[PDB]
């Protein structure tokens, strides 16, 4: 609930490089955000505003 | 850049304004980075996050980051740690 991210991971990461973790951030963090999970176990920030992501989300 | 797109624990408030976090800085991998430019922020005194807890007990000052330091802007919050 608490949890917000500062800055996203801007370019496109491969699905086969993503893990199937999935968190949405609060709605009154200062950025809206996702959170994913690369196999390498590193939680990472990404922009729903970008379609590479809503492909991703939907594919979970 | 990529190694600080992590994310840390907000401040909450009672002022239905968005989360802010503790000063411009915080831990990502093997990172110490820092928020950007124009990031909202809470700059509290050394005191004050002496006895910074789960309810609001001191007047948090709103500030804006700039190059890692949260330049208080004047606005006052009742900000809490959850």
């Amino acid at each position: 609930s608490t949890t917000c991210c500062y800055r996203f991971i801007n370019k496109k990461i491969p699905k086969q490089r993503l893990e199937s973790y999935r968190r949405t951030t609060s709605s009154h963090c200062p950025r809206e955000a996702v959170i994913f999970k690369t196999k390498l176990d590193k939680e990472l920030c990404a922009d729903p505003t970008q379609k590479w992501v809503q492909d991703f989300m939907k594919h979970l | 850049e990529a190694r600080c797109a992590c994310p840390a624990r907000h401040l909450n408030n009672t002022n239905g304004t968005v989360l802010k976090p503790l000063g411009c800085h915080y831990f990502c991998n093997g990172t110490l980075c820092t928020a950007p430019d124009g990031y909202p922020c809470y700059n509290l005194t050394a005191q004050q996050v002496r006895t910074l807890t789960t309810y609001p007990n001191t007047s948090c000052a709103v500030g804006v980051c700039m190059k890692g330091t949260c330049v208080k802007n004047g606005t006052m919050e009742q900000c809490f740690k959850t």
